[PDB]
């Protein structure tokens, strides 16, 4: 991983470029930063950055050669060699070849194509492309970043840009940085939307497969180690990575409290035998519990497993009856629901939105 | 065989980039027939980028060699003075490279310069790589590695404009050596005929240092490495050897090079004096210095095997520029020694190929890996070619079972220090008082060189001490000179109009010692490879046939022959315009040509007769072959290594003897 | 000097580490005093480590090379023709640094191989270092950058076994030379003596490509670079050159370290040839083409200053190893061209110092800095010297309050690409046909020199093409020389036994070009820094009265003399041992001294020996004091040959040998075809 020296230069017969002024200028530096990471110009020789089909060309020397090479004539052209590597192109030997109908008019010149002008209207495309909630999300996060630059001329010159795509951002943005936004400007505001951009947006996902369990369970009750154990067999035969925690170590138990934490799992699940959890030398105060108002806070599935639920909703404020909260006696039928909430993966109804 | 592996044949196929997409590499991509070229060309930045970075540090010294692959045969099992597995049966075979190169000059300087020689061995053994990293000569100029950089600063160019390349000949060297006085011994060896080999297949291997052969009890005795040339010694004369620098500045590499090719690849008994460790002071000096030899009369040598070269690299960059030979490789049943330069050395072989290779994995290059499994937990570094499935890389560890498992004395035939050896008294740095006779080896060393071999020795230093600025540095040298011969230093001073100071015979003695006189040595063992130069004509058809009946007959005697003419055409390897005497080890003019001898277009004024006289005039056995000739010349037809005969069969016979002599002395005046 | 204030002094003061700590570096700690160093030894491991990493890698070409600073002086305000500020006011002065090189060998080679040489010069200009990075013939083998490597190859050592070292005469090189015949051109250039010229100083300069001059208000003009000799032309015959290489490999360096030491620094004329954009095509072939000579029957050079070496570097490793030239390194006021060779070396130039320097900051190194402020967002890298005030190194930006400022065409005399440029067509990787013509100047070249030019072009011929062993490739030269002159492949085939091919003529003509010509230069403009070897005798003490009152006399004209005898003492400089016609541009033995034309202090012959050779060369020679006919006799030298004097007069004697120092070469010894 740390030596695969990637090249868009490596390039095969049937790809071209384009003039893409950014994909042009990448393609020198991609060749020349290997040398610093490398140290030496043989970094293709590396087992990672070999080819799998024969090198035959007049490339010599240089730190690390790895190679012996037979041939002693290594220019073209030669008759030394018998005109050996031959010449690769469009019509012999399957070469690289331009694409044949590039062409390249006009000044030479250090300017800015005017096509390229328009910066705003696909930003804004982007952002009326996202659901509410992943929209609060995204002016949420520039509330945050924005609210630690500490120069007051350079909020005010954000604000300006934000401005230019959506009005609304502006608006939101400034609230949370005691600004007021400029007024609007609609040369680009449009209402046209796209598909595939949003993630909310993309239905439930279309597999469980590797997505994270924590049971949270206790060593007090040998049967709240035996409900976790039933939850652990019916949850592993459909995929989940299960975790099942308890105070301390022990035959059935994977992690304990004091390393668990709800950015560990994807859903939590609590055994209603462990109900009393919800102090100790062996973990930090509130541990079990907080487990269980973090994952809930932050839209995951959240659960209570045996039938006897409102201790544990109450400790944590999470009501009964809210979507992709779970509390069923049955194992089964237990497993069945919380799957479908693994599967919508976010709760997006516990996220409150500007008005 | 990891070289064998890592071979890239392009005998076939189609150009590709280097990740194996097919490409050309003969026109740029521009914007138009016209138009200036594009950024987005892959293929020339990927082609002109390799270029740009071909070039790797040259060596700090020794930057000029060349090198060859081998095998090494073992004469016995040695076991009974080393545990060395290499050495441990009868006929145990073991591949080697070998590079030999000058010391002073830069990578592409004259092979012939003046200057001590490097012979560097590697044994790929099969318990590691052994290096023996040698010398041409058998002592150094210093007696502690801290004093290597001020050696070869004051020997290398001067620093502020590098003048001048690949030769002591200058004021800093000779100021060095006249202050340094450990410098006489190795001065005088460089000063003498092995200062110019003939070829590397000409000259001794020296490990220079005392080691230790250890045995698997642990005992432990004190050894020199000697390589013996089964080839004969054999030294060019400077004139000679300055103009072979101008002339084929690659000359030793070329030597070594068609030796191989035509199936004459050179040969070396492998030897030591083993001495016992309470011998380390008996021999009138310390075993710890480096500027002294044991004389043979004190220790004779064991023949332990055989070291022949008989294949040329694939790619010179890849194996002889790229190989990283290092004292530290040593192998259980060889141990170091106390001796101050070589303790030095360990830390700056290891050092020095992060330099040269830019990166820590140079022991991953195919000509520096081992035979052998390699099991350690180095890991990572730039260029890193192994994918290591060991995820516990430290000691100790039980997830990876505890392997790699740790090899000492007892177990796995660990290296292990001579556990005879011990350190007492103050941390000094301080020169032990036994290393303080600077001056009686060198003396030594001269009383034992034949008179003309003394001639030539007393020549080289009027020579390069003549070149010398400062007439302070210039007495400063004979003061030196002085203490080693008052003889030398008179000698020395008439070439420069300064009177030597009087005799101070502290040092003097008269003792000689056996095997380092070239002269003395007696005619070469063999006569392959020597070449002879037929000097011949196009404008008289019995002359290339006298050319063509020589030719067959020395080419039969493993000579190689090249017959020299105007023009080329079937039978003339060479032109007169081409050909020099520097190109010859004998000259043989076939009479048909007698006309050439008294001008062309097609060669320079003279260079015919030029070529022979030169020929004569450097020692080399010279003849004709039909006389009248020997006039044009000068040189007399009664002169040993002068053959006129008019029969083919009977100069042959005779001449052939000439290239055995190979020179002929009388020819040099003495003092 | 320009680079004070990086300077160390070491003439006095106690030993230190490079961190100020005094030490010794003498001897090692050891555990006893016959015992193992310890690894705690810091001075030890500190001293070795620095010098186990003393080298860099040499350059890739031009790695033998020597350098010397210098003064750039204009001649007037070139506004009128360019926008540069090194060229905008009469006697307007900029520090320069140049390099002169050979091209194939590797480091320590020897400066006389035959070669193409490299003439590199910075300016170090008020508005940035601005590079030439140019050449001693005018023309380069090849018209596309992408096969420099290919050229390379062929002509460097054959890569199994690394023979041989600087020399074109081997297979390879002329399989290359006879498939690529774009190669003619400087091929005929290196085969002249062109190929091994006397000395730097000797040799012109050229920038090979068309470049452009461009004005303030953005039109231009099309530009050859030539920087002229004001030493005059001279080469070296190619048997002397050879031993020369052996006797001393340094030859050049030291020409030119000495003529700077005693006050000789050399000059140049730095010119252009300027033409209108609209001839690009108009002489008979393409501008953009860099095997092709703009003759100067067509396009006479414009004098634009005055460029003189006057100072040698402190430390060659600092300095001339260090310096990293580049075509990138352009100023306001001139430009590129489309040339393909031209447009290629932009690139290597740049990347190749990472090699050699190791980390991307070599440009900080002394030598490379520029002499004015740098402003810019470049940051970090191994072996960063700077400490960067601005902590906003990105634009646009306002927290820096926008600066670095842009510079162009109407603000902060930003360099500006030529407005006039353009591109149209298809994106090819293909070679305009207008390149196509490979031969008629290689032949134009051929016939403007002058008869024995013509010889010694041939004898380089035959001697390189005589060592080729594929008979193949042989034939393939004769091909293409057969292209250039039948003359010449019939010449060079009867060398290595070969008939020539038909003769071809598509190519042919009798035209000729002004200033190619070395022999036909007439006599060099000057005369000061030439060598006389005075060969004479210790056994004479009339011989070194004679030798002393002809030094002052000679060295009153300022030409380096050097008296030879059997042993040095006061006013000898040289033994015979050491002396050969190679360290000389003129040989005269004194009278006195005629019984040494056998010795335990020199080889057999070596007087007579330096006389003849010097004679064979073509060198002023002679015999002072008035008794000539036994030396002449003895080196079959006939008394009446021109460039050979007899004078018992001292003043009378060097009138005569100094018209000879000026013809320099006395060509009517050298036979014909
Ligand atoms: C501590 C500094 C030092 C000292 C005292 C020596 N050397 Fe060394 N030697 C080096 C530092 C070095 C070096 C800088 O590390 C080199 C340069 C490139 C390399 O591999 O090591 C080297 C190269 C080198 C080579 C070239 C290896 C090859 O062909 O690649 C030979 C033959 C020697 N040395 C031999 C000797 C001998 C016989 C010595 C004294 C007995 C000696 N060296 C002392
Ligand atoms: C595409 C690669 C390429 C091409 C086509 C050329 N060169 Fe080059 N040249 C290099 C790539 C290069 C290089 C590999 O980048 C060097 C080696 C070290 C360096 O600084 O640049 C170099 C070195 C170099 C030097 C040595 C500068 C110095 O003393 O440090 C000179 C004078 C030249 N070149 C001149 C030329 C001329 C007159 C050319 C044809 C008109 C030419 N080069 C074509
Ligand atoms: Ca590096
Ligand atoms: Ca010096
Ligand atoms: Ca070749």
């Amino acid at each position: 991983t740390e030596q695969v020296m990637f090249q868009p230069g490596h390039i095969v017969r049937g790809i071209d470029f384009t003039e893409d002024p950014l994909l042009q200028g990448r393609l020198f530096s991609y060749l020349d930063t290997q040398l610093n990471r490398n140290g030496g110009p043989n970094f293709e020789q590396l087992p990672i950055n070999m080819p799998r089909v024969p090198i035959h060309n007049n490339n010599r020397d240089g730190a690390g050669q790895m190679f012996i090479h037979r041939n002693k004539y290594p220019y073209t052209p030669n008759t030394l060699n018998s005109g050996y590597p031959r010449q690769a192109n469009q019509n012999a030997g399957r070469g690289f070849f331009t694409a044949p109908g590039r062409t390249a008019s006009g000044a030479l010149v250090r300017e800015v194509s005017p096509t390229f002008n328009d910066h705003w209207s696909q930003p804004r495309l982007f952002f009326n492309s996202l659901t509410p909630v992943e929209q609060q999300f995204l002016v949420n996060a520039m509330r945050f970043e924005i609210s630690l630059v500490k120069s007051e001329e350079v909020k005010k010159n954000v604000l300006t840009q934000l401005n230019r795509v959506s009005h609304d951002v502006a608006v939101r943005v400034a609230a949370a940085i005691g600004l007021g936004a400029p007024d609007a400007d609609d040369t680009y505001y449009h209402n046209n939307k796209t598909a595939g951009v949003s993630i909310v947006g993309s239905g439930p996902l279309p597999t469980i497969k590797t997505l994270r369990v924590g049971i949270l369970a206790t060593t007090s009750e040998s049967s709240a180690l035996d409900q976790a154990a039933q939850l652990r067999t019916r949850l592993e035969k459909d995929g989940l990575v299960v975790t099942v925690v308890a105070e301390t170590l022990r035959e059935g138990v994977d992690q304990t409290y004091s390393t668990a934490d709800a950015t560990g799992f994807d859903g939590v699940v609590v055994v209603d035998g462990a109900a009393a959890l919800f102090s100790s030398p062996l973990f930090p105060t509130g541990r079990p519990l907080q487990i269980f108002v973090d994952a809930y806070r932050w839209g995951k599935p959240v659960g209570v497993c045996g039938g006897k639920s409102s201790e544990v909703l109450d400790a944590a404020d999470v009501p009964e009856d809210g979507d992709g909260v779970y509390s069923e006696e049955s194992v089964d039928m237990f497993v069945e629901e919380f799957e479908k909430g693994l599967a919508t993966f976010r709760f997006t109804d516990r996220f409150a939105l500007d008005s | 065989s990891p070289l064998a592996a890592y071979e890239v044949d392009d005998s076939t196929g189609y150009l590709t980039s280097d990740v194996g997409g097919p490409i050309q590499d003969q026109t740029s991509l521009k914007a138009g027939i016209r138009g200036p070229t594009l950024l987005e060309d892959f293929m020339f930045r990927q082609k002109i980028q390799h270029f740009d970075h071909e070039r790797v540090p040259e060596r700090a010294v020794h930057a000029r060699g060349a090198g060859a692959h081998g095998t090494f045969t073992s004469y016995a099992d040695w076991s009974n003075i080393t545990a060395a597995s290499f050495l441990n049966a009868t006929g145990k075979q073991t591949p080697v490279f070998v590079r030999f190169s000058t010391v002073a000059g830069s990578r592409g300087s004259a092979d012939t310069a003046r200057d001590v020689h490097g012979f560097a061995t590697r044994f790929y053994t099969d318990e590691g790589n052994f290096d023996i990293v040698g010398a041409n000569i058998p002592v150094f100029f210093i007696q502690d590695a801290i004093q290597f950089p001020d050696l070869i600063h004051s020997v290398k160019p001067r620093p502020d404009n590098e003048i001048p390349q690949a030769a002591t000949a200058h004021d800093s060297a000779w100021d060095f050596f006249s202050q340094q006085p450990s410098t006489m011994h190795t001065l005088f060896w460089a000063m003498s005929g092995h200062g110019i080999p003939r070829s590397y297949r000409h000259m001794d291997g020296f490990g220079v240092h005392t080691f230790r052969f250890v045995k698997d009890d642990g005992s432990s005795k004190l050894i020199k490495w000697h390589f013996k040339s089964r080839q004969g010694k054999a030294s060019l004369v400077w004139e000679e050897a300055q103009v072979l620098s101008g002339k084929n500045a690659d000359f030793h590499r070329q030597d070594l090079w068609d030796a191989i090719e035509s199936g004459n690849g050179p040969e070396w008994d492998v030897c030591v004096q083993i001495v016992d460790e309470s011998q380390a002071q008996a021999f009138g000096f310390d075993l710890l210095d480096p500027t002294k030899i044991i004389p043979e009369e004190y220790a004779p040598l064991t023949k332990l095997g055989l070291l022949k070269l008989d294949r040329n690299p694939t790619n010179y960059f890849a194996e002889t520029e790229q190989v990283m030979f290092q004292p530290g490789h040593i192998v259980r049943g060889i141990d170091f020694t106390e001796d101050p330069l070589l303790q030095g050395r360990l830390f700056s072989y290891l050092d020095t190929q992060l330099n040269r290779n830019g990166g820590p994995n140079f022991e991953q290059l195919p000509i520096n890996m081992p035979r052998v499994p390699i099991h350690n937990n180095n890991r990572d570094g730039a260029g890193q070619m192994f994918i290591h499935r060991n995820k516990y890389p430290y000691t100790p560890n039980t997830l990876n079972s505890g392997y790699p498992r740790q090899a000492n004395q007892n177990a796995g035939r660990g290296f292990f220090t001579a556990p005879g050896r011990t350190a007492s008294g103050a941390l000094v740095r301080e020169v032990s008082p036994t290393f303080n006779d600077h001056w009686s080896q060198p003396r030594l060393f001269f009383n034992s060189l034949t008179p003309v071999e003394q001639q030539f020795l007393v020549n080289a230093m009027r020579f390069e001490i003549s070149l010398v600025k400062s007439e302070e540095v210039k007495k400063n040298v004979l003061t030196q000179l002085n203490r080693v011969s008052h003889d030398v230093a008179v000698r020395v001073a008439a070439a420069i109009g300064l009177g030597a100071p009087d005799a101070d015979d502290t040092y003097y003695h008269n003792n000689k010692t056996a095997g380092v006189s070239i002269v003395g040595s007696g005619p070469l063992p063999t006569i392959k490879t020597l070449r002879v130069g037929i000097l011949a004509t196009t404008s008289e058809s019995s002359a290339l046939d006298q050319a063509a009946q020589l030719r067959t007959r020395l080419e039969k005697d493993g000579l190689v022959v090249t017959v020299v003419a105007e023009t080329l055409r079937e039978g003339v390897d060479q032109t007169y315009s081409t050909a020099d005497a520097t190109g010859f080890d004998g000259v043989v003019v076939v009479d048909g040509a007698a006309a050439l001898f008294a001008s062309s277009p097609l060669f320079p004024t003279g260079r015919p007769l030029q070529i022979f006289v030169d020929a004569y005039r450097w020692g080399k056995p010279v003849g004709v072959c039909g006389s009248e000739v020997l006039d044009a010349a000068d040189v007399p037809e009664d002169g040993d290594g002068v053959y006129s005969e008019e029969s083919v069969d009977m100069f042959v016979e005779e001449f052939e003897k000439g290239l055995a002599t190979f020179r002929f002395t009388d020819r040099f005046a003495l003092d």
